C-alpha cells in the first residue's frame, strides 16, 4: 500500500509542464531521479508499470536535452534491456514504449530510439561462451559436516528431490517463454521501425537501418 | 592348514555372514559366524557417543 502511494506521488510529481515555479520543476526532477534509482532493483515488484510509464514519458518528450536526467534514464533502460535474457521485462517496457510512440506519431530522438539496440532477447551468442571465472567450494567437506537427525536428513533428501524437479521445470518454462517474448518483441520493434520509415524522419533513418541490420536475421 | 567354510545357507561374502576360525576341544579348526557389533548411542543434538550408557543391540 505504501509503495503504491509513493509511486503514485512520484508519477504525479514527474508531470510538470515546465511553466510553473522553479520549485515545482525541482520537485519533478528529484522525483524522476528517485524513480530512476528505485527501478534498478524494484523492477521485479508490484506496480513497475507506473515507474516504466513515467520514465518513458520523461524520455519520450520532444525536447530532452535540457533535462538533466535523460542521460541517466536512457542508461538505466539500456542496462535493463541488456541484462534481461528471458524477455519479460523487455516486452513489458516495449509495450509501453510502443503505446507512447503511437500517441506522438513516432517522433522521438535518434538517441531515444537507440535503446532498442541493446535488447538481449534479440541477440544470439555462442552455445559455449566463456563466463567470468567464478570459483567456489564444490561441496562441504565430509569431515566438516553438521550433525543432522534422521528426520532432518530425510527432509533434506525430500526437499532436494523437489528442488531438482522445480529447477528442471523452471528451465523448461524459461526456455519456452523466451521464444514467445522474442517473437512479440520482434513484431513490436519491426512495426515501430517501419512506422518511423513511413513517417520518413530525417534524423532517425540511420538508427532504424542499424536496427534492421542487427535484428533482421532474428526474424522468420 | 585345515580349511573351513560357512556353516549356514548363505555361500557369499556378505556383511550378514562373517566367519572366525577357532580350535574346538576336539583339536580341529572350525568356523564360527560372528554377529554384527553394537553401536554406541549418540547424542540427539551433536551426534557424539553418549557417556555412561551401555552399547548393545536394539533388542538387548
Ligand atoms: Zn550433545
Amino acid at each position: 500500500y505504501n509503495y503504491k502511494n509513493y509511486v503514485g506521488r512520484l508519477q504525479s510529481l514527474s508531470k510538470t509542464p515546465s511553466n510553473a515555479a522553479p520549485i515545482q520543476v525541482s520537485l519533478g526532477i528529484l522525483a524522476t531521479q528517485a524513480a530512476k534509482e528505485l527501478i534498478s532493483t524494484a523492477s521485479h515488484f508490484n506496480f513497475r508499470t507506473d515507474i516504466f510509464t513515467l520514465l518513458l514519458r520523461r524520455i519520450c518528450k520532444p525536447r530532452i536535452s535540457t533535462d538533466p536526467t535523460s542521460i541517466q534514464i536512457i542508461q538505466t533502460f539500456e542496462t535493463l534491456l541488456n541484462e534481461d535474457e528471458e524477455g519479460s521485462i523487455s516486452f513489458e517496457i516495449l509495450r509501453i514504449f510502443n503505446k507512447i510512440l503511437k500517441t506522438r506519431n513516432f517522433n522521438i530522438e535518434e538517441s531515444v530510439l537507440n535503446m532498442l539496440l541493446s535488447l538481449d532477447v534479440l541477440h544470439d551468442y555462442d552455445p559455449n561462451t566463456k563466463l567470468k571465472g567464478n570459483v567456489s567450494a564444490p561441496k562441504l567437506k565430509k569431515k566438516d559436516r553438521v550433525h543432522l537427525s534422521k528426520k532432518q536428513r530425510k527432509a533434506r533428501k525430500e526437499m532436494q528431490q523437489i528442488e531438482e524437479e522445480m529447477r528442471n521445470a523452471e528451465q523448461a518454462v524459461s526456455a519456452e517463454e523466451r521464444e514467445r517474448n522474442q517473437s512479440e518483441i520482434l513484431k513490436i520493434v519491426f512495426t515501430i521501425y517501419l512506422n518511423i520509415l513511413k513517417n520518413n524522419a530525417k534524423t532517425l533513418i540511420g538508427s532504424v537501418l542499424e536496427g534492421l541490420t542487427k535484428f533482421g536475421n532474428m526474424a522468420n | 592348514a585345515q580349511r573351513v567354510t560357512f556353516r549356514r545357507r548363505n555361500p557369499y561374502n556378505t556383511r550378514s555372514n562373517k566367519i572366525k576360525v577357532v580350535k574346538t576341544p576336539g583339536g580341529i579348526l572350525r568356523a564360527q559366524h560372528v554377529k554384527k557389533l553394537a553401536t554406541r548411542p549418540k547424542c540427539g543434538d551433536c551426534g557424539s557417543a553418549l557417556q555412561g550408557i551401555s552399547t548393545l543391540r536394539p533388542r538387548q
